[PDB]
C-alpha cells in the first residue's frame, strides 16, 4: 500500500469510531459508522485472494443494510420529534430497530453468521481490528441510548448470543473462527448489562480487548491459523505456551484470572436487578465456552502434539519477537484480579 | 494468618530462584518449618474465633485443616521426586510451584471469612490440581479424566456463585462472622428449597456424592501421585469445609430437604464399599473407598447434630491422612510393578518387609481399629444417623462388614501370597518412600493420643 | 511409522550410589537431601511441634470449665439453689408474646 | 450512572475536588500490587523473547516497574475520588429523602419469637 | 531494522537496483560442474555467489555457524539416501524435505542481499529447480504418492510469493556422461546412485523445469564445452534483456514488503513446518523435545543471539 | 514408562473443518492453509 | 551474604514481612481498644494500652 | 560469536537512556506529587 | 405526508425485503440498496421541507454524499468478485463456509 494510502485509510478507521463517540448529533453518529464500513473494506482484502473478495462482499453488505436501517431510525425520529436524536418520547419500534440495527454492526445473536465468516477469511492482524475497534463504534451508540433501549430484546440477543457463541465454537477447529464465536458470546454479555448499568459494559469490553488483542497476536506470532497449529507452540516458541495457557482460561470465566470479574459483576448486577432467571442460564452455557478454551489448551499446552522435522528449521533461526505490548496486556489481563475494586 | 501464607508465597519465588541441583531440598526443608509456624494457630485458650483480620480468619474447623494443608506440601514434594526427576529442570520447578499454590490457595480458602472468597479460592485450586494431573498424569485417559473434574466442579459453581450473590442482596454482607450472628432463616418455599440445593450442590459434587462421584475414580486413576495425594486429602474436604460454614444460613430448609441426599449418601456408602471388593486397580479402590468413607460424612454434615459435626471433623482428618498413606504406597508399588494391577505383585512383605507394615497400619486406619481416630468418628456419625433413625445401623452396618473385607484383600493380595516369580525385580525401598509414609502415620498416631484438637466446631 | 524415540529403561539407582536414599542420582545431594528432610522432617516438627502442641494450655476452655464447674457445684449446692437451673435465660427477661 | 451529576467534569480526569480526598499511601498494597504485576510484565517479555529472564534488561525492569505504579497513584487516586463520590451522592439523598429511608426499630431478642425448628 | 519507517525514508531497492542486480541460478544434473560456472559466472559480472543448499545451509548462516550434528540438523544423510534407496525411515523424503527448506533459507537470504545491497545473486539451483529430484524419485521407489503430494503443497504454500530467477543458466551434461563422472569422484556413496535416478532427473529438467521457467523467466542453457567458459556464458548474460518476467512489476513500494518477508526468515519458512503429519515429515512429541532441549542448550542457542554469555557476548544486563 | 504424549491419530481428529464432523458437513475439506484457493 | 546464602534469607524474611504486616491489622482493628464489656478496665498505672 | 552480528552485539545506548532517565522522571513527578499533594489534603480539609 | 410518508416508508420496507433475500446477481441487490439511499433522502427531504427547519437541509444531502461513496466501495468489491468468478452470482461466495 502506497503509505500514503495506507494513513488515510488508517486515519478513517480510526476517525470513523471517534466521530461517532464524539458527537450527539446522531447524524454524525451515522457517518462515523459510515465511515468505518468505508476505511475497513480495502484492508480486508490485502492478500486479494479468493477467500477475501468474499469475506469482504459479505461484511459490505451486512454492514451496509444495517447502516442503512440506522440511518431510517434517525430520520423516523425527526419526525416524530424535531429533534436529531433519541429521546425519552421516541416511538419503542424506533429504538428496536437501531437494537437490531446495530446488533447486526456488532454481530450479536441471530445476526451472527457475517463475523464467523469474516473473521475466516482476513488476516489475523486485520482480524482484530474487525473484531475489537470496530465494535467500540456501534457500542458506543447503544451505551449513550441505553435509558431508552428494550430490556427484553437485549436480553434476548444476549442470552442468544452466549448460546450461539458458545455452540458454535465447540465445533470449530479454525482458529480465526474459534475467536469470532468468542466474540460473539463476550458480546452477549456486554449488551445483557447495557440496559441496567452501561459502565459494566465499558468494562466487559475492555477486559474483552485485553484479552483479545494479546490472543491475536499470540495466534500471528506462529502465524497459526489451526489448533493443530498453534499445538506445535511447544517447539516454534515455548514461553508463550503458559500465558497463552491462562489467557484463554481468563476469557473463559475461570475464578483466580481476571476473566471472572466481567461475569461475576455482570451476575452481581443482574441479581442486583433481580434477573436471576436470565444471569443463571447464561452463566451456565458460559461453562460451555471454557470446554472449547481447554480443548484448545490440551492441544498446545498440558499434551504435547507431535511436530515436523522442517521445524527444526525454524527453531535455528532467530524468532522475530512479539511486540511488547503482548506483555503488558497479557499479564494487565491475566491477573489483575487482585485489584478489582477499583477497575470496577 | 500471613505468616501461613506470605512465607508461603515466598517458597515460589525459592523454587525459580534456587540451584536446579538444590531446588528440591531448599523447597522442602522450609515448608516443613512452614507447617511449624503453621501450630501456632493451634493455640486457642478460649471459645471465641480467632479472627486474625478482616478477610482472615481460623476457627476450631479450619484449623485442625491450614495444618494437614500445610503439612502435605512438604510431604508431596517428597513423594514426586522420583517420577518428576525424569524432567527437564524448568518443568519440575514449574511442578513444586504448583503443589506450593495449591496449599497456598488452599491454607486461604480454609482460612477465609468471605464465603465468596472462598469460592474465588475454592475454584481457583481446579487450575493447579488439572495442571498437575493433565500435564503430567502418565495415562492416555487424563485429558478425559480433566475434562470430569473440570465440568462436574464448574456446573456446580455457578449455582453456587448465583446463590451467594443473591444471600448478600438478601442480608447484604457474606461475612461468616455476621451471617452466623444475624436472622437468615430460609422460608420453605419452592425457591428456598432451590436456594438450599444451589449452595450444597457445589459442595457435594467436590465431596462425591453417590450419584456425581464418577469424577474422582476417573481423576485419581491416571493423576500423579502428588495429585491424587491432594484430592483425597485437602481437595475433597473443601467440599466439607463448605457444607459446614454455608448451612449456618438456609438453617431451617436442611430438616426436610436433606432426605435425599441422606439416603443417597448410605446406599450409596454401601455399593461403593462393596465395588471396592473386586476392583482390579489398586488406585481404583483406594478411590471408591475414598467415595464410601466421604459419604459418611456428607450424612453427618446434614443429619448436623453436634456429635455428627466433630465425627465429620475427626473422620476427615483422619481419613485424610490415612487416604494418602495408601494412595503413597500404592505408588510405591506402581513404580516398581509399572501396573496398577492387584492382582500382579503378590507376596511383596517377602520382599518389602518394612513397606508391609505400613500398608498393614494404613489398613487398620482404613477399616475402623478402636484406638485410632478413624474409629472415634466412625462411632460418632454412627451415633448420631442411629439417632437420627434406628434403622441408619443397618446400611451403616453393611458398610463396616464390607469396609473391613476390602481393606484386609488389599492386605492379603498385595502384601500376602506367595511372591510374583520374576516381575522385573523390585529393587529395595528407598528411605524417602518409608518416611513419606511414616511421615503420614507418625501424625496418625500423634493425634489419636488426644483427638481434642480435630474435634470440630460443635465440641 | 512416525519418528520418535524408544521407551527409555529405567535405571537402577542402586546399581551405582549402593547407598542411594531416593532423592536424586548423585550421592551428595541425596544424603544432603535427607540429612535436611529427616531432621526438618521428623526431629523438629513431630517433636518440637508435639511439644508445643501438647503445652497449649487449656485448649478451648476446657480445662476452665471442670473448675467453674466446682465452683458453681460449690456454690449452687452449698446455698441450696438447683445444681442446673431448668430454664436459662430468666423467664422475667423474656417478654412473651402475650396471645 | 454517577455521570450527568451536577457539575461533572465533562472531559476531565480527576476534578480538583479530589484534593480534598487523602491522596493514595506509595506503598499502598494496591500500587505495590501494580508494581510486582509490573516486574512480572518486564520478566515475562524477558522470557517471550529469548533472554536471560532477570539478568536482562535491567532498565527495562525498571520501566515497567516505574511505569505501571506511576500509573497506579494516579490511578488509584481516581477511582478513590469516584467512590467518594459515591457517597457523597448516597449519602446526601438518604437524607434530602429522609421519609424513604426512615431508621426503623429494631426488638430486642427478648420481644422478638423466632420459631424453633428442633433439629432431633 | 527496516520497516516502513526505513522505506519512507530512501532505502528503496529501486534506488539500489543496476545492471547487474540479478539473481542467476545454474541447474544441472547430479554434477553439472555447474559450481565451477555459478562461482565465475557470479565474479565475472561482480555477484555474490550462493553455495548449493545442503542439510546444512542453515546452521551455518545461523549462530556459530559450525556444522550441527544431525539431528539438530533433522537427521538427513544424502549419503544414507543412496546406500539405503526406499528406506524404511524415509531418510530420502526427510533428505528432500529439508533441502527444499535450505533452498527457501538460501533464495530468501539472497533476495535480501539483492534489495538491500543490490548485488546480484548466483544461486545455483533453488526452490524452482528442486522438484526435478522428487519426480524422479517417485519415478522410483523411493518416495510414495503422498509423499509428493506433501512436497508439491509445501511448494505451492510458499514459492509463489518469491519472485522468479531473472535468468536461469542451465547445463546439460547427459546422463550416461553424468555417471561417468560421479564414478570418476571419489564419493563412495554418490557412486552407487542408479543411473535411473540421473535420467529420471534430467528429465525432469527439460521436459519441465526449462520450458516452465522459459516464458516467465531467461533461460540460458549451455552444454558441458559450454560452462567450462563461462566467459562464454557471462556473454549471454550481458546481452540478456530481462524483458519478460514478473520482476516487471516490482514497484519500490511492493519490494519493501517483499524485502519484510525475506527479511524475517520465521515466516519464509512459516509454511514449511504446516502440521501435515505425514510419518517421515513427524519428529515425534518424545523425541522432538529432547532434541529441541538439546538444541537449545547448545552454547549462544540457549537465549537469542547477543544475549547468551557463554560465546562471550556482554551487556546483557542492559539490553 | 512415560507420560503418553498424544500420538499422530489423536492429532488427527483436530485436523478438519469442523471437530464434530456432521452428516454432510464431513463431507467439506479443511480451508487452504495459505488462505488462497484452486478454483 | 550472597554465595547461595541469600536464597536461605528469602523464605525466613517472609515470615518477618508476615509477623509484620500482621500486627499492622492489629493497629487498624483496634477500636473497642479496650472498649469491650467483657474486658473493660481502668488503665491500670502506668499502661496506655490494655492490649497492643 | 555470530555469523550474522547480532544486531543486539552493544546496547542501544539511547534505549538506556530515555529508559532510565524517563522512569526517573516519572518517580520525582511521583513522589512529588504525593507530598504535594498531601499536603494540599490536609490543609484543604483543617488538618 | 401522513399517508405520504407512509409510502416512501413502505418503499423502504419493501426496499428491506429486497436486499435481505437475494437471488442471483449481486448487483440487483447493491442495486435495491440505493432504492433505500432514495428513499430515506426522499422523506428526510420532505420532513425538513414541511417543518422549514432549513438548518437540517445539509442532512439530506450528507446522507446522499457518503451513501454514493458506500455504493461506490460496494461496486469495487462486486468487480472484484466478477474478476475472481467470472460472475456476480452469490452462491460462488460460498468459500468461507
Ligand atoms: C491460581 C494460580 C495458579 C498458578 C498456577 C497455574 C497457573 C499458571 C500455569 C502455568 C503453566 C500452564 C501450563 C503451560 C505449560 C506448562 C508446561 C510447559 O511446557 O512450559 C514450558 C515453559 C518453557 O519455558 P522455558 O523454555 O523454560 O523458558 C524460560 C528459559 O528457560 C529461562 O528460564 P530461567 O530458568 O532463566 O528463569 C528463571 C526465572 C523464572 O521466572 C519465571 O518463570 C516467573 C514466572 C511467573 C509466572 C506468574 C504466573 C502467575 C499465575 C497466576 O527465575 C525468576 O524469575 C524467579 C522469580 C519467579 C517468581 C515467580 C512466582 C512469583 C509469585 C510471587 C512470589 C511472592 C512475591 C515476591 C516475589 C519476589 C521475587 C524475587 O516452561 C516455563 O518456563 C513456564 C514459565 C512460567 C512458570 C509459571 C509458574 C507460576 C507459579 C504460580
Ligand atoms: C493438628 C491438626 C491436624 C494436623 C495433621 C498433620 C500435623 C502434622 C504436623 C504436626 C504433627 C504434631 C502435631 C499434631 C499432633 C499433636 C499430637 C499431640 O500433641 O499429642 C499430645 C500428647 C500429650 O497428650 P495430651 O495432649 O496431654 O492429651 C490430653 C489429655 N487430657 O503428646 C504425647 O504424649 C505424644 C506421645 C507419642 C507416643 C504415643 C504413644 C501411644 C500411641 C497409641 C497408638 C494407639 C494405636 C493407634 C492406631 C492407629 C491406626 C493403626
Ligand atoms: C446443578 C447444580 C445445582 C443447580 C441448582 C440450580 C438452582 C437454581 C439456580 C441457583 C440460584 C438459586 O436457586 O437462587 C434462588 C432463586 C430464587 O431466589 P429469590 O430471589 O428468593 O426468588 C424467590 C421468589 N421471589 O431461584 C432461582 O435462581 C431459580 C432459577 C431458575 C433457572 C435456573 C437454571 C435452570 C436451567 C435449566
Ligand atoms: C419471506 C418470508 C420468510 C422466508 C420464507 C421462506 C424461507 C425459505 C426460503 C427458501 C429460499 C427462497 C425461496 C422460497 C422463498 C421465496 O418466496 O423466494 C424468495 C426469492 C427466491 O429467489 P430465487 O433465487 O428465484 O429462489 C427460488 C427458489 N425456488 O428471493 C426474492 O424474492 C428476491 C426478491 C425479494 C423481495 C421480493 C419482493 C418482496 C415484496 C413483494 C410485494 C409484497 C409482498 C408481501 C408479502
Ligand atoms: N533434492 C535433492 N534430492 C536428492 N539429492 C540431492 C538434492 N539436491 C541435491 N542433491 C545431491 O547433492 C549432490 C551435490 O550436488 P551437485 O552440486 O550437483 O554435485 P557437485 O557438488 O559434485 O557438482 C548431488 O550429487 C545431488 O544428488
Amino acid at each position: 500500500m502506497n503509505p500514503i494510502t495506507l494513513a488515510i485509510i488508517y486515519f478513517t478507521i480510526f476517525l470513523g469510531p471517534v466521530i461517532t463517540m464524539s458527537s450527539t448529533n446522531l447524524m454524525l453518529m451515522w457517518v462515523g459508522l459510515e465511515f468505518s464500513l468505508l476505511a475497513i473494506i480495502p484492508m480486508l482484502i490485502n492478500k486479494k485472494n479468493p477467500r477475501s473478495t468474499e469475506a469482504a462482499t459479505k461484511y459490505f453488505v451486512t454492514q451496509a443494510t444495517a447502516s442503512m436501517i440506522i440511518l431510517l431510525a434517525i430520520v423516523l425520529n425527526y419526525k416524530q420529534l424535531g429533534t436529531w436524536m433519541f429521546q425519552q418520547q421516541t416511538n419503542g419500534l424506533i429504538l428496536n430497530m437501531t437494537l437490531m440495527a446495530l446488533s447486526m454492526k456488532l454481530g450479536l445473536a441471530p445476526f451472527h453468521f457475517w463475523l464467523p465468516e469474516v473473521t475466516q477469511g482476513i488476516p489475523l492482524h486485520m482480524g482484530l481490528i474487525l473484531l475489537t475497534w470496530q465494535k467500540i463504534a456501534p457500542l458506543s451508540i447503544l451505551i449513550q441510548i441505553y435509558p431508552l433501549l428494550n430490556s427484553t430484546i437485549i436480553l434476548m440477543l444476549a442470552i442468544t448470543s452466549i448460546f450461539m457463541g458458545a455452540w458454535g465454537g465447540l465445533n470449530q477447529t479454525q482458529m480465526r473462527k474459534i475467536m469470532a464465536y468468542s466474540s460473539i458470546a463476550h458480546m452477549g454479555w456486554m449488551l445483557a448489562i447495557l440496559p441496567y448499568n452501561p459502565s459494566l459494559t465499558l468494562l466487559n469490553l475492555m477486559i474483552y480487548i485485553i484479552l483479545t488483542a494479546p490472543m491475536f497476536m499470540a495466534l500471528m506470532l506462529n502465524n497459526s491459523m489451526t489448533i493443530n497449529s498453534i499445538s506445535l507452540l511447544w517447539n516454534k516458541t515455548p514461553a508463550m505456551l503458559t500465558m497463552i495457557s491462562l489467557m484463554l482460561l481468563s476469557l473463559g470465566g475461570l475464578p483466580p484470572l481476571t476473566g471472572f470479574l466481567p461475569k461475576w459483576i455482570i451476575i452481581t448486577e443482574l441479581m442486583k436487578n433481580n434477573c436471576l432467571i436470565m444471569a443463571t442460564l447464561m452463566a451456565m452455557m458460559a461453562l460451555l465456552n471454557l470446554f472449547f478454551y481447554t480443548r484448545l489448551i490440551y492441544s498446545t499446552s498440558l499434551t504435547m502434539f507431535p511436530t515436523n522435522n522442517n521445524s527444526k528449521m525454524m527453531t535455528h533461526q532467530t524468532k522475530t519477537k512479539p511486540n511488547l505490548m503482548f506483555s503488558t496486556l497479557a499479564i494487565m489481563s491475566t491477573m489483575t484480579l487482585p485489584l478489582a475494586p477499583q477497575l470496577i | 494468618m500471613l505468616k501461613i501464607i506470605l512465607p508461603s508465597l515466598m517458597l515460589l519465588p525459592l523454587t525459580w530462584l534456587s540451584s536446579p541441583k538444590k531446588t528440591w531440598t531448599n523447597v522442602t526443608s522450609y515448608s516443613f518449618l512452614i507447617s511449624l509456624t503453621s501450630l501456632t494457630l493451634l493455640w486457642q485458650t478460649d471459645e471465641n474465633y480467632k479472627n486474625f483480620s478482616n478477610m482472615f480468619s481460623s476457627d476450631p474447623l479450619s484449623t485442625p485443616l491450614i495444618i494437614l494443608t500445610a503439612w502435605l506440601l512438604p510431604l508431596m514434594l517428597m513423594a514426586s521426586q522420583n517420577h518428576l526427576k525424569k524432567d527437564n529442570n524448568v518443568l519440575q520447578k514449574l511442578y513444586i510451584s504448583m503443589l506450593i499454590s495449591l496449599q497456598i490457595l488452599l491454607i486461604m480458602t480454609f482460612s477465609a471469612t468471605e464465603l465468596i472468597m472462598f469460592y474465588i479460592l475454592f475454584e481457583a485450586t481446579l487450575i493447579p490440581t488439572l495442571i498437575i494431573i493433565t500435564r503430567w498424569g502418565n495415562q492416555t485417559e487424563r485429558l478425559n479424566a480433566g475434562i470430569y473434574f473440570l465440568f462436574y466442579t464448574l456446573i456446580g459453581s455457578i449455582p453456587l456463585l448465583i446463590a451467594l450473590i443473591l444471600i448478600q442482596n438478601h442480608v447484604g454482607t457474606l461475612n461468616l462472622m455476621i451471617l452466623s450472628f444475624t436472622t437468615h432463616t430460609l422460608d420453605a418455599s419452592w425457591s428456598n428449597n432451590l436456594l438450599w440445593l444451589a449452595c450444597m450442590m457445589a459442595f457435594l459434587i467436590k465431596m462425591p456424592l453417590y450419584g456425581v462421584h464418577l469424577w474422582l475414580p476417573k481423576a485419581h486413576v491416571e493423576a500423579p501421585i502428588a495429585g491424587s495425594m491432594i484430592l483425597a486429602a485437602i481437595l475433597l474436604k473443601l467440599g466439607s469445609y463448605g457444607m459446614i460454614r454455608i448451612s449456618i444460613i438456609l438453617d431451617p430448609l436442611t430438616k426436610y430437604m436433606a432426605y435425599p441426599f441422606i439416603l443417597l449418601s448410605l446406599w450409596g456408602m454401601i455399593m461403593t464399599s462393596s465395588i471396592c471388593l473386586r476392583q482390579t486397580d489398586l488406585k481404583s479402590l483406594i478411590a471408591y473407598s475414598s467415595v464410601s468413607h466421604m459419604a459418611l460424612v456428607i450424612a453427618s454434615i446434614m443429619i448436623q447434630t453436634p456429635w455428627s459435626f466433630m465425627g465429620a471433623t475427626m473422620l476427615m482428618i483422619a481419613h485424610g491422612l490415612t487416604s494418602s498413606l495408601l494412595f503413597c504406597l500404592a505408588n510405591s508399588n506402581y513404580e516398581r510393578i509399572h501396573s496398577r494391577t492387584m492382582i500382579m505383585a503378590r507376596g511383596l512383605q517377602m520382599v518389602f518387609p518394612l513397606m508391609a507394615t505400613w500398608w498393614l497400619m494404613a489398613s487398620l486406619a482404613n477399616l475402623a481399629l478402636p484406638p485410632s481416630i478413624n474409629l472415634m468418628g466412625e462411632l460418632f456419625i454412627t451415633m448420631s444417623l442411629f439417632s437420627w433413625s434406628n434403622f441408619t445401623i443397618i446400611l451403616m452396618g453393611i458398610n463396616i462388614i464390607i469396609t473391613g473385607m476390602y481393606s484386609m484383600y488389599m492386605i492379603i493380595t498385595t502384601q500376602r501370597g506367595k511372591l510374583t516369580n520374576h516381575m522385573i525385580n523390585l529393587q529395595p525401598s528407598h528411605t524417602r518412600e518409608l518416611t513419606l509414609m511414616a511421615l503420614h502415620m507418625i501424625p496418625l498416631i500423634l493425634l489419636t493420643t488426644s483427638p481434642k484438637l480435630i474435634t470440630g466446631l460443635t465440641m | 511409522q512416525w519418528q520418535e524415540d524408544p521407551e527409555p529403561e529405567d535405571e537402577n539407582v542402586y546399581a551405582k550410589n549402593p547407598d542411594f536414599h531416593g532423592y536424586d542420582s548423585d550421592p551428595v545431594v541425596d544424603v544432603w537431601n535427607m540429612r535436611a528432610v529427616f531432621f526438618f522432617g521428623f526431629s523438629i516438627v513431630l517433636v518440637f511441634g508435639t511439644t508445643f502442641v501438647a503445652y497449649v494450655p487449656d485448649y478451648r476452655m476446657q480445662e476452665w470449665a471442670r473448675r467453674e464447674a466446682e465452683r458453681l457445684v460449690k456454690y449452687r449446692e452449698v446455698n441450696g439453689l438447683p445444681i442446673m437451673e431448668s430454664n436459662y435465660f430468666d423467664p422475667s427477661k423474656i417478654q412473651l408474646p402475650e396471645d | 450512572m454517577m455521570n450527568g451529576r451536577p457539575g461533572h467534569e465533562p472531559l476531565k480526569f480527576l476534578p480538583d475536588e479530589a484534593r480534598s480526598l487523602p491522596p493514595p499511601k506509595l506503598n499502598d498494597p494496591r500500587l505495590v500490587y501494580m508494581g510486582l504485576l509490573g516486574y512480572c510484565t518486564g520478566l515475562m517479555d524477558n522470557m517471550l523473547r529469548m533472554r536471560p529472564v532477570m539478568r536482562a534488561g535491567l532498565h527495562r525492569q525498571l520501566l515497567f516497574v516505574t511505569s505501571f505504579v506511576f500509573a497506579g497513584y494516579f490511578y488509584l487516586k481516581r477511582q478513590n475520588y469516584l467512590y467518594a463520590v459515591k457517597d457523597h451522592d448516597m449519602f446526601g439523598y438518604i437524607k434530602l429523602h429522609p421519609e424513604d429511608f426512615p431508621e426503623k426499630e429494631k426488638k430486642t431478642y427478648a420481644e422478638i419469637l423466632e420459631p424453633f425448628h428442633p433439629v432431633r | 531494522r527496516y520497516g516502513l519507517l526505513a522505506a519512507i525514508l530512501g532505502d528503496k531497492t529501486t534506488k539500489k537496483l543496476h545492471e547487474y542486480s540479478r539473481v542467476i541460478t545454474v541447474d544441472g544434473n547430479i554434477c553439472s560442474g555447474k559450481n565451477k560456472l555459478a562461482k565465475e559466472i557470479a565474479q565475472q559480472l561482480g555477484m555474490k555467489h550462493y553455495p548449493e543448499a545442503g542439510i546444512q545451509y542453515s546452521s551455518t548462516t545461523t549462530g556459530d555457524g559450525r556444522p550441527l550434528d544431525i539431528e539438530f540438523s533433522g537427521s538427513c544423510s544424502l549419503e544414507k539416501f543412496y546406500d539405503d534407496p526406499k528406506s524404511n525411515d524415509g531418510n530420502s523424503y526427510r533428505l528432500q524435505s529439508w533441502l527444499y527448506a535450505s533452498r527457501l533459507l538460501q533464495y530468501a537470504d539472497a533476495l535480501e542481499h539483492l534489495l538491500s545491497t543490490g548485488q546480484g545473486v548466483v544461486l545455483e539451483r533453488s526452490i524452482y529447480s528442486d522438484f526435478v529430484f522428487l519426480e524422479a524419485m517417485y519415478n522410483q521407489g523411493y518416495i510414495r504418492k503422498q509423499c509428493v503430494d506433501h512436497y508439491n503443497e509445501i511448494k505451492r504454500l510458499t514459492l509463489p510469493e518469491y519472485l522468479p530467477p531473472h535468468a536461469v543458466i542451465y547445463i546439460d551434461v547427459p546422463v550416461p556422461e553424468v555417471q561417468s563422472r560421479i564414478q570418476k569422484k571419489g564419493d563412495p556413496h554418490e557412486m552407487k546412485v542408479t543411473s535411473a535416478y540421473l535420467q529420471d532427473i534430467e528429465n525432469a529438467y527439460k521436459k519441465t523445469f526449462l520450458p516452465k521457467m522459459s516464458e516467465m523467466c531467461e533461460v540460458l542453457v549451455y552444454d558441458s564445452w559450454e560452462a567450462e567458459d563461462p566467459t562464454k556464458v557471462v556473454e549471454d548474460i550481458e546481452y540478456l534483456k530481462y524483458n519478460k518476467g514478473p520482476w516487471l512489476k516490482q514497484d519500490d513500494w511492493t519490494f519493501h514488503y517483499l524485502r519484510m518477508l525475506v527479511q524475517d526468515k520465521t515466516e519464509v519458512l512459516n509454511y514449511t513446518t504446516i502440521p501435515v503429519y505425514l510419518p517421515e515429515i513427524t519428529i515425534g512429541a518424545h523425541q522432538g523435545s529432547r532434541i529441541y532441549n538439546s538444541f537449545r542448550e547448545l552454547p549462544g542457542r540457549k537465549y537469542a543471539p547477543g544475549y547468551n554469555a557463554e560465546v562471550g557476548d556482554k551487556w546483557i544486563w542492559l539490553k | 514408562a512415560r507420560q503418553w504424549q498424544p500420538d499422530i491419530e489423536w492429532a488427527e481428529q483436530f485436523s478438519g473443518a469442523v471437530m464434530y464432523p456432521s452428516k454432510e458437513t464431513a463431507h467439506w475439506k479443511p480451508p487452504p492453509w495459505n488462505d488462497v484457493d484452486i478454483l | 551474604l550472597l554465595r547461595e546464602h541469600w536464597v536461605h534469607i528469602l523464605v525466613p524474611a517472609g515470615f518477618v514481612f508476615g509477623c509484620y504486616l500482621d500486627r499492622k491489622d492489629d493497629e487498624k482493628l483496634t477500636a473497642f481498644r479496650n472498649k469491650s464489656m467483657l474486658f473493660q478496665r481502668e488503665l491500670r498505672p502506668n499502661e496506655e494500652v490494655t492490649w497492643k | 560469536f555470530y555469523v550474522r552480528e547480532p544486531v543486539n552485539a552493544k546496547p542501544n545506548w539511547l534505549a538506556v537512556g530515555l529508559s532510565v532517565g524517563a522512569s526517573v522522571f516519572m518517580w520525582i513527578y511521583l513522589i512529588q506529587t504525593h507530598n504535594e499533594d498531601v499536603l494540599e489534603y490536609k490543609r484543604r480539609n483543617g488538618l | 405526508m401522513p399517508s405520504t410518508f407512509f409510502n416512501l416508508t413502505m418503499a423502504f420496507s419493501l426496499s428491506l425485503l429486497g436486499t435481505l433475500m437475494f437471488r442471483s446477481h449481486l448487483m440487483s441487490t447493491l442495486l435495491c440498496l440505493e432504492g433505500m439511499v432514495l428513499s430515506l433522502f426522499i422523506m428526510t427531504s420532505v420532513t425538513s421541507l414541511n417543518s422549514n427547519s432549513m438548518s437540517s437541509m445539509p442532512i439530506p444531502i450528507t446522507i446522499l454524499v457518503f451513501a454514493a461513496c458506500e455504493a461506490a466501495v460496494g461496486l469495487a468489491l462486486l468487480v472484484k468478485v466478477s474478476n475472481t468468478y467470472g460472475t456476480d452470482y452469490v452462491q460462488n461466495l460460498n468459500l468461507l463456509q
